[PDB]
């Protein structure tokens, strides 16, 4: 390699004394000077069609000096002007004001903030630069690679390019001098001696940049084929021919309006190729779900998918959108934790409470979100979970069994199923679940979700009914012993109240009123002033009662007389049977398809290509990590949780950015859920807070919740489809490319399958749900393609909404 | 002798539509388009309506077809200038 240097003919700003000024400089890769004073970023050097267009015209007529004995610019510019009028390319008349130009101060990037910088300039007659005529343009190369020298070997040369125009000049001029010996110029501050000169002067002319001109001249002195061609080089023909094949190599490319990459490496045999004829005659010589067969491969890839976005993960939670989503999922992972561990309490004899449910959801979250793989999951208890923990205490008092116990060795077994399943990456399984059982289990979910919220409702209704008279003097403690007046309307006024608030605001997110921003962020926090606004509301009615969110008194178990934190293997008060240590996979395989199904299944809802998340996925990290946290709860008499799907998708919507309709982009960090989890954590200690939080306002945000869920269903859609005429129907590729009845009929099997599951739940064999879930794939997978065509099948059932 | 439309010759996959304007139409650009039950308007194309000297209603039409021509289709005219004698 070797060090070729660019200087243009510039007048400074202070005194306006014309100089010569750096503009590149090139080792190999191109380094240029921004107008600050600093080197931009080396380049890969790229030339404008007229720079060269023009450099191969002065150069068939230029001026060569090969083997020229001087070892100074003053006695190189005194032969090289003596050439130049002997071969009648300036007049006698023009040497005296050129070799004054040439021999000038030659600065450098060290005195440009000394000096006030340069400017470009015309060299004229009279002493005083002229400035120029012709429209400026601003290199391409200072604005694309500026605004923001041991690479040189010891026994290399180094070439100087010297570009200036001068209004008193007939044509552009080109001058090539070879030293017979290497020198130091004083232009050159480098302790590099100079072999090379190149003297590019000439007027102002269409289609010549004299800054293109010096840089396509430094560019051909900086290839190697040209540069060893120059040295041998003993006539101007010799460096005429090597110019020809570099030209012959050189790849132009056409302004197209529509770049791209793949387009752009389709040329990529055409550049091997042009660089194989160059050096042809040189003496030179060129210089998520997949299974991968390895044990624990999949947990590994998705270790590496995500964790080098860790820093990205804390950095990006830094917006107001994530502390409105952090207010949202609190409440929304509080309230079903507080329903479910009193449901718990009273059904397992408070073995299992409410303090524990909370601290498992605290301590789980917060590893989650630490360490998982999809930090957007929110994790806790569910209903299934709920309908076991009765199955199994059922089983245990029946046969004189500890349910605690039992549970450990439950969450032991799950360990070791867990561990063989990941270590088999038996995750990549979840491939075979499509959007047909996915939006199948995803609106049987919101639902039943809806469909529980309104059951409270009605719940409080029948509690507190209507009538003409009312006991007044009525026991309050802990809870009504009868009815009281005004209770379930107030509730009612309350939850529609807080949904109704819920939906304009999040209209008034979308809409066109007030400023953007404030309005995108007043949208954001929707929610909390939904929450609060409806709190007021019922903080300033005092009279009527209404039932408030209750968390336990402390961190203590919620029954000291059954258990402490840690639960022996081998029993509390009875020696645990050997039998039972065995028998306990069995419901342990049973909660491994439950959790297994909810996680996995969330995790593909929530990371559809069209939600826009580019940070990854990881299906076997999240699994290990749940059902590991499960059956070490299961240890300390905690409930094993899951993804569960509402609480996730809303947490996922909650951080998703809308553009000028759809989706642009999803804040994916790790801060949103494990302040979630640190404040559920927190619960206990916030109980002045949230004693003074109504029921009902968080049974409206639910509704919010439920019928916000819908939003990315194709089934719900096509439900819609089904009220909605043909012509209305919109262009999607399951309406453009499949008949309206099939499409229908599509619908209506789907139909009948959640009708199906909801009997399913609806019956005490509810725990069998998962598994008529799984029984919707060989569905699709065979009896749809009996009665639909392929094409069909990839219009309504498509991984990423494609039209085949 | 009003606007009206009959199938001629039809296929499977089309249909070959003769379309009639009134001898009184309203010249201009027209847009034609299509109107099927359960569906929104299908703009078809667009044509030009001009005056007809071939048509025996209408208000310019011509006797001659030697007249049509002269006085219709030739782009090749004679302006006579000069003088009554010249
Ligand atoms: C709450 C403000 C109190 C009013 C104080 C009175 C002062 C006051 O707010 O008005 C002047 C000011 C004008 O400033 P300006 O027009 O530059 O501000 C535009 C406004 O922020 C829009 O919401 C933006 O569109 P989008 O939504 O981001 O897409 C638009 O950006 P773009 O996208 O077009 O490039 C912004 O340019 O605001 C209004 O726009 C009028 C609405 C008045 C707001 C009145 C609401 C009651
Ligand atoms: C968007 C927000 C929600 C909107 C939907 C409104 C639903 C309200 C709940 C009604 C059903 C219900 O709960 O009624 C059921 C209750 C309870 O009957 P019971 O015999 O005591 O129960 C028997 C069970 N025991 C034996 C345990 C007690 O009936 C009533 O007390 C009758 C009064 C109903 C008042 C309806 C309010 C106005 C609703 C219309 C508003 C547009
Ligand atoms: C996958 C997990 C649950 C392990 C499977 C459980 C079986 C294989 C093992 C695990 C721990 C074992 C117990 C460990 C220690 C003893 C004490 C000994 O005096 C009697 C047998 C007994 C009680 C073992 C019985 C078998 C046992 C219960
Ligand atoms: C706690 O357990 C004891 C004995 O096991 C039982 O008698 C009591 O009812 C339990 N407490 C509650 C609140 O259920």
């Amino acid at each position: 390699k070797v060090y070729v240097e660019l200087q243009e003919l510039v007048m400074d700003e202070k005194n306006q004394e014309l100089r010569w000024m750096e503009a590149a400089r090139w080792v190999q890769l191109e380094e240029n000077l921004g107008e600050n004073g600093a080197w931009g970023r080396p380049h890969l050097s790229h030339l404008t069609f007229w720079s060269l267009l023009e450099l191969r015209r002065v150069f068939t007529k230029g001026t060569v000096l090969l083997d020229l004995q001087e070892t100074s610019l003053a006695g190189v510019a005194n032969q090289l002007l003596d050439r130049f009028i002997f071969e009648d390319q300036i007049r006698p008349q023009d040497r005296e004001e050129l070799l004054r130009a040439l021999l000038l101060k030659h600065s450098h990037a060290g005195e440009l903030e000394a000096l006030g910088g340069v400017k470009p300039a015309v060299l004229t007659r009279s002493g005083d630069p002229s400035q120029p005529l012709l429209p400026q343009h601003s290199s391409l190369e200072t604005q694309l690679f500026c605004e923001q020298l041991e690479k040189i070997p010891p026994d290399s040369e180094a070439t100087l390019v010297l570009v200036g125009r001068a209004d008193f000049l007939e044509q552009p001029v080109l001058g090539f001098v070879r030293l017979q010996e290497a020198a130091e110029l004083e232009a050159v501050e480098l302790p590099v001696p100079i072999r090379f000169l190149f003297v590019l002067l000439g007027p102002e002319a269409p289609h010549i940049d004299y800054t293109q001109l010096g840089r396509a001249a430094a560019t051909l002195m900086s290839e190697r084929v040209f540069r060893i061609d120059a040295y041998m080089a003993q006539s101007r023909g010799e460096l005429l021919h090597s110019l020809e094949g570099f030209l012959d190599c050189s790849l132009v490319l056409p302004p197209t309006d529509a770049p791209s990459e793949q387009a752009l490496l389709s040329l990529v045999p055409v550049q091997r190729e042009l660089l194989r004829r160059r050096y042809q005659s040189s003496p030179a010589k060129p210089d998520p779900l997949q299974q991968t067969g390895q044990l624990f491969g999949g947990l590994v890839r998705d270790i590496r998918r995500r964790y080098p976005y860790y820093l990205s993960d804390i950095t990006d939670a830094f917006s107001p959108q994530v502390l409105a989503a952090v207010i949202f999922i609190y409440f929304a992972a509080l309230s079903p934790a507080i329903t479910f561990g009193g449901l718990l309490g009273e059904k397992t004899r408070n073995q299992m409470g409410v303090s524990e449910l909370l601290i498992s959801t605290a301590v789980q979250g917060i590893l989650f979100a630490l360490l998982g793989a999809q930090p957007l999951l929110v994790v806790g208890f569910s209903g299934p979970l709920l309908v076991f923990e009765e199955a199994f205490f059922s089983f245990c008092e029946t046969n004189g069994l500890e349910y605690i116990v039992g549970r450990v060795w439950i969450g032991f077994w799950l360990i070791l199923l867990v561990v063989l399943v990941v270590a088999f990456e038996g995750s990549f399984l979840v491939r075979f679940i499509s959007r047909y059982t996915q939006e199948i289990f995803s609106f049987l979910i919101s639902l039943i979700f809806i469909y529980e919220t309104f059951s409270k409702l009605i719940k409080i209704f029948q509690d507190h009914p209507l009538q003409k008279t009312y006991n007044y003097n009525v026991l309050m403690v802990p809870k009504p012993q009868g009815p009281l007046p005004n209770t379930a309307l107030l509730s009612l006024v309350l939850m529609a109240g807080t949904f109704f608030f819920a939906m304009m605001l999040r209209k008034f997110k979308n809409s066109s009123y007030f400023p953007g921003k404030l309005r995108r962020v007043i949208g954001d926090f929707g929610v909390p002033i939904s929450i609060l606004i409806m709190v007021l509301v019922d903080f300033f009615i005092q009279d009527t009662y209404t039932q408030k969110l209750s968390v336990p008194d402390g961190f203590k178990v919620s029954n000291s007389s059954a258990r402490g934190w840690v639960i022996h293997p081998l029993g509390l008060r009875s020696e645990f049977p050997i039998w039972m240590m065995f028998a306990s996979a069995l419901p342990a395989l049973l909660v491994f398809i439950l959790i297994f199904l909810e996680s996995q299944i969330t995790t593909l809802i929530v990371s559809k290509p069209e939600r826009k998340m580019v940070k990854g996925s990881g299906f076997h990290l999240d699994l290990l990590l749940v059902v590991g946290m499960g059956g070490v709860a299961a240890l300390f008499g905690m409930p094993w949780l899951s993804a569960t799907t509402v609480r996730s998708v809303t947490h996922a919507n909650a951080l998703t950015v809308m553009g000028k309709a759809q989706i642009q982009e999803v804040k994916e960090q790790r801060i949103s859920g494990l302040l979630v989890a640190v404040l559920v954590g927190l619960s206990i200690l916030m109980e002045p807070i949230l004693s003074r939080i109504p029921l009902a306002v968080l049974f409206g945000i639910f509704l919010y919740m439920g019928v916000t869920s819908l939003s990315g269903i194709q089934l719900f859609d096509r439900i819609l489809l089904l009220f909605k005429p043909p012509k209305y129907h919109p262009d999607v590729p399951y309406v453009k490319r499949v008949k309206t009845w099939r499409m229908h009929l599509f619908t209506g099997i789907q139909i009948i399958c959640l009708a199906v599951l909801w009997v399913v739940k609806s019956t005490p064999a509810s725990l069998a749900l998962p598994f008529v879930l799984i029984l919707t794939v060989p569905l699709r997978r065979v009896l749809l393609p009996l009665i639909f065509r392929n094409v069909e099948l990839q219009c309504l059932d498509a991984d990423d909404a494609k039209a085949t | 002798k009003w606007w009206s439309a009959v199938v001629e010759e039809r296929d499977a996959q089309s249909w070959t539509i003769s379309v009639t304007t009134p001898a009184d139409a309203v010249i201009g650009h027209y847009s034609l388009l299509l109107q099927v039950s359960g569906r929104k308007q299908l703009l078809l194309g667009q044509f030009t309506l001009l005056f007809n000297p071939w048509n025996r209603e209408d208000a310019v039409f011509l006797k001659n077809e030697a007249q049509r021509m002269e006085y219709l289709l030739n782009q090749n005219g004679l302006i006579y200038l000069g003088t009554a004698d010249c």
